[PDB]
């Protein structure tokens, strides 16, 4: 679902527009596809330690 | 200015004078001063109830909506106000907060409950 | 079917803009305030006349009658009940869309409450926010003291019904509960004191003219105007109450009687008109004065 | 020591033959003068005319006459100190009272306004709104969420859900030595202290 | 008083009198003039008076002008486009040559109000800020709002002074 | 308007990259790793206490 | 500057001799009346058919010290000061 | 705040922040909250960004916007 309020404004437009509907706005999270938090990353893109030793 | 990386953040620009606080909901660079230089002023919020026993926070939500899909990111404080109005979900820690506060206050009613029974 | 008229409809509004009237001096009256020097024209007969002209559409935009509505509905819509919510927080938040160009009748206004109940703001709560990030000149946050009995009767007192309507234009909205209890009793106590005079020649005449005729309360009215000779506003007043009231004992006997002028005010007094005796005796006088002067 | 009799109906001093002999049809400040250096005055007057119950050389209109008291029931003193011509206050160097006093005018002036004592110009506002409809869903009612018909939170995730037991096991052991009592599911709702 | 012959002109009430603002193509005008003659002479008071009037609503348009060129005179635009539009301005007075180029190359009184009603959603009265650029600072101006402290005290329960010191 | 070159600001940043690029630490310097006090000798630099 | 007073104030014009010099209306428009036209004077004699020819610019002499007052130039800590009732 | 060539304080040296005790059960559920909260944010975040590419493709290719250009190129003629 859409969160409250958004839910609550997109139902008024369509009203304003005049829409008459009774079908519930939703949110396609399909696409959105979430990964792991240990999931390898790309070492070509990431930096190396400066030469400064101590 | 010119800042090297950044990107823009909805947050909020703390204001008011000393115990007064009132924070302006601001758009602004990443690495600005908290109450410096800002693109755009979004919304208020104030945390003191007034007479009438409420705290206004005002949200420009179309201009919000604007600088999301530009880029912009959100702080958890304002990712907490945007929660209890409607436009974004509960914040994990806002539900993980409630339920040690039920948990701590269902085991302040055992100990009182023990003085009252016992003694 | 048979709709009854109502206050907007262009032959309410040209009968009631008619009983107004139009008086420059007490439209355009000098206004206590910060001042200037005046500007001279040197005008002739014809420049003068339309400038005269222009006073007189200007007055008129200023005689506008606002429109009466009813008494607006509560709101009373839940969007979501959160209850894990519940015991996290002590006061309300009150969250109001700010977006400029949004008219703030299609603004939303919701309130979390301590319950984890997210409702939307009532008609009180929508005003008074939209005061504090739209302020409207005249209009204040809290409601003034005025507005209470002792303070409203001191300005009746003083004949001061005008700016007790400005001000309630001012501070409410013209669907609110203030805003119609406001008027109610200004009408009112105009009736008793019989003060119609002061709202003639304003903007808030034709508001009263309907509030009577639909309450059934123009008897007073009526003589105030027979007493001024505007007899052409008397008749129009009881041919305005028969078109509202259509089935009642005043209208049937006009049709039955086809009566017109002085004499529809004649068939209203006896029955329909509480005081019957009263019209009749005013009335009268006024005939046998007019036939003097016709002489 | 000076117990005016006018204290609780002060405007009857006004409508006095003492009033009419000392001030007659001007206002009581009309006799005054400041005294200072130069043409050109302080534009501040003295913050008070009175420093623990002692008066100055030069009171001030209001401070010389112990019977006249600003209260916003006095009406006809406070129209002395109000423009009849533009309605607005003085400011002090004008009539030449004290800022103490003239900051009690100003409240009973704007306090006899604001109980219809005092006549004030009061404009002709426009409406607020252009439309005066209340169908918008703002005002109105929404369709309620499947969810809250049948009782249950707007996401699922809101609610605790127990976690099976080997994934427990997974972060004993990735946490092993750094671990806390497991917490069992909250209560249904918020406890109160009785 | 003030030098010069009609020092009405040099008024920014007068310069803001202009009903001329031309649109974005045109960049250059041109103005051709003859000193004497009869016909010429709305030409004469077109740039003694309007000019100044044109130049201050179009700050960004080059205004030349040219004397005693050509046996009569006449105007010219030169458009972004490469478009030139002469206008004959002989024979005419100053006020006509005004409405003419007001209708021709000038923009209408809706394209000017758009451009108002732009610039009022730049300050929106809810933000808070300076009086240069907000209405209020601080929302202590509100009235129900908690005051400022500077001008009323806040309670003791409401200050962290106290709040430490209660605590301990 | 015409900016006074500034020629030791671009030498310098000449030679600071050649050498970072001649005198890189390798892999084995900057990753070694003593084992008793879990600090990279080369940083001096303690690893979290997940880790050790 | 007291031979000079009497002088200006001696040789005004007012408005019942400007309508009679003139033959015309002399109308008072006020901001506090808002657009009425109040009639102050008018001529004793025939009143002129044909109106004053409308000047898209008038030829008279300005004072520089209004004209940099009404921009916001004339800047002085002396003028606009609190002074006592005269 | 310091900079790059400032050194570290003396009182730091032997300093050693420990991790935080980890509760099972509100740490696996936490990371469930987070996973889709941020899964929802996300969706929403794309639709607004696409009200962004919209309305800035709207003023320039626009069918009210050629409308508009045209009417203006064809009162100049
Ligand atoms: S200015 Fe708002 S609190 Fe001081
Ligand atoms: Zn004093």
């Amino acid at each position: 679902p859409y969160p409250p309020l958004l839910r609550a404004m997109i139902i008024a437009e369509r009203q304003k527009n005049g829409d008459t509907s009774t079908e519930e706005p939703m949110l396609n999270v399909q696409r959105i596809r979430m990964e792991p938090w240990d999931y390898p990353a790309k070492q070509e893109d990431k930096g190396r330690a400066k030469g400064t030793p101590v | 200015k010119a800042y090297r990386g950044g990107h823009l953040t909805i947050r909020l620009a703390l204001g008011g004078c000393t115990n007064r606080p009132f924070y302006r909901i601001v758009a602004a660079h990443n690495k600005c001063p908290r109450d410096g230089r800002f693109v755009e002023q979004l919304g208020s919020y104030d945390p003191l109830p007034n007479s009438h026993g409420e705290k206004l926070v005002a949200l420009n939500l179309d201009r919000i909506r604007h600088w999301i899909g530009c880029g912009a990111h959100l702080s958890k404080p304002m990712e907490k106000l945007l929660g209890l109005a409607g436009f974004f979900p509960l914040h994990p820690m806002m539900i993980t907060n409630a339920e040690r506060l039920r948990r701590k206050r269902a085991r302040e009613v055992l100990l009182a409950s023990q003085k009252t029974d016992a003694e | 079917e048979t709709k009854k008229p109502t206050f907007m409809d262009e032959e309410v509004q040209s009968i009631l803009t008619k009983m107004t009237g139009l008086n420059l001096q007490k439209t355009f009256k000098p206004a206590i305030q910060e001042l200037k020097p005046p500007t001279y024209k040197l005008m002739t007969q014809a420049q003068l006349e339309e400038a005269t002209r222009q006073a007189v559409e200007a007055a008129k935009v200023r005689l506008k009658m606002p429109p009466v509505l009813e008494e607006r509905v509560p709101i009373n819509d839940v969007l979501a009940e959160d209850k894990i919510l519940e015991g996290t927080e002590t006061t309300k938040y009150v969250f109001t869309d700010i977006s400029y160009s949004i008219p703030h009748r299609e603004r939303f206004i919701v309130v979390r409450e301590p319950s984890g109940t997210l409702r939307k703001a009532s008609w009180e709560e929508r005003d008074r926010m939209i005061q504090v990030y739209f302020p409207k000149e005249g209009r204040k946050i809290l409601t003034p003291i005025i507005f209470k009995e002792e303070n409203l009767r001191t300005m009746y007192s003083q004949d001061r019904h005008v700016d007790v309507l400005n001000l309630c234009f001012a501070q409410f909205e013209p669907d609110s509960t203030e805003y119609i209890k406001v008027h109610h009793k200004t009408y009112e106590d105009i009736d008793k004191r019989g003060k119609y005079d002061l709202l003639r020649s304003t903007r808030y005449f034709g508001g009263m003219v309907w509030y009577f005729v639909n309450n059934k309360k123009i008897d007073g009215l009526l003589i105030d105007q027979i007493q001024r000779d505007l007899i052409d506003d008397a008749t129009n007043l009881v041919q305005l109450y028969h078109v509202l009231h259509p089935d009642g004992q005043s209208a049937q006997g006009a049709k039955d009687q086809a009566a017109e002028g002085i004499n529809l005010i004649k068939v209203f007094a006896k029955t329909e008109a509480q005081k019957g005796a009263y019209i009749e005796l005013t009335l009268q006088t006024y005939q046998e004065a007019l036939s003097r002067h016709s002489a | 020591v000076p117990i005016s009799p006018y204290k609780d109906e002060p405007w009857k001093y006004l409508e006095s033959e003492e009033y009419q002999e000392r001030y007659g049809s001007r206002p009581v400040w009309a006799d005054y003068r400041r005294n200072h250096k130069g043409g050109v005055p302080p534009q501040r007057t003295r913050k008070t005319c009175i420093r623990r119950n002692k008066v100055v050389g030069n009171p001030c209109p209001i401070c010389r006459d112990h019977k006249l008291h600003v209260d916003f029931r006095n009406v006809k003193l406070l129209e002395q100190f109000v423009c009849a011509h533009t309605g607005i206050i003085f400011y002090a160097p004008y009539t030449g009272v004290c800022v103490k006093q003239h900051k009690r005018l100003t409240q009973a002036i704007q306090k006899a306004r604001d109980h219809g004592l005092l006549i004030y110009h009061i404009p002709q506002v426009e409406p607020r709104d252009l439309d005066f409809s209340t169908s918008h869903g703002a005002v109105s009612a929404t369709p309620p969420a499947p969810t809250l018909v049948s009782g249950d939170p707007w996401y699922p995730w809101y609610n605790w859900k127990q976690p099976p037991e080997r994934e427990l096991s997974r972060l004993r052991r990735l946490y092993q030595g750094h671990l806390q009592e497991e917490s069992g599911p909250p209560p249904e709702s918020m406890p109160k202290m009785p | 008083p003030m030098k010069g012959r009609f020092p009405i002109r040099r008024t920014l009430q007068y310069l803001s009198q202009g009903n001329v603002v031309f649109k974005d193509s045109v960049k250059v005008m041109t103005v051709n003039y003859n000193t004497h003659g009869e016909l010429g002479e709305g030409a004469r008071k077109f740039v003694f008076f309007n000019i100044p009037q044109i130049q201050y609503k179009n700050p960004w348009v080059q205004i030349m002008m040219f004397k005693n060129m050509t046996p009569s005179p006449f105007l010219r635009f030169y458009l972004d486009s490469g478009e030139q539009v002469l206008v004959d301005v002989e024979t005419k007075s100053n006020k006509e040559i005004m409405e003419h180029i007001r209708k021709i190359l000038g923009k209408n009184e809706e394209t000017l109000r758009e451009e108002e009603e732009e610039k009022k959603q730049l300050s929106h009265p809810a933000n808070f800020g300076p009086r240069k650029y907000c209405l209020r600072e601080c929302i202590c101006e509100v009235e129900g709002q908690v005051p400022c402290p500077s001008l009323v005290p806040l309670p003791k329960e409401m200050r962290g002074k106290y709040k430490a010191a209660l605590k301990a | 308007k015409k900016v006074r070159p500034r020629l030791i600001a671009e030498l310098a940043r000449r030679v600071r990259a050649l050498r970072e690029q001649l005198n890189r630490p390798r892999d084995s310097q900057l990753y070694a790793v003593d084992y008793e006090t879990l600090t990279r000798p080369f940083s001096g630099r303690r690893l979290p206490v997940r880790a050790w | 500057l007291t031979q000079g007073l009497f002088r200006g104030l001696s040789r005004q014009e007012t408005h019942q001799q400007l309508a009679d010099k003139k033959g015309l209306h002399v109308v008072e428009i006020r901001e506090e009346c808002g657009p009425l036209p109040i009639v102050v004077a008018s001529p004793r004699g025939p009143l002129r058919k044909d109106p004053e020819p409308e000047d898209e610019v008038p030829d008279v002499k300005l004072d520089w010290e209004d004209v940099k007052t009404a921009q916001g130039m004339k800047r002085s800590v002396w003028s606009n000061l609190k002074r006592a009732a005269t | 705040r310091k900079t790059r060539h400032d050194p570290l304080a003396k009182s730091k040296i032997e300093r050693v922040n420990m991790p935080p005790a980890v509760d099972p059960a509100e740490f696996f559920v936490l990371m469930e909250r987070y996973q889709h909260y941020r899964q929802t944010v996300r969706a929403l975040r794309m639709e607004f960004v696409s009200e962004v590419q919209r309305k800035v493709h709207e003023a320039r290719a626009g069918v009210l916007a050629e409308r508009k250009a045209l009417k203006d190129a064809a009162e100049h003629r």
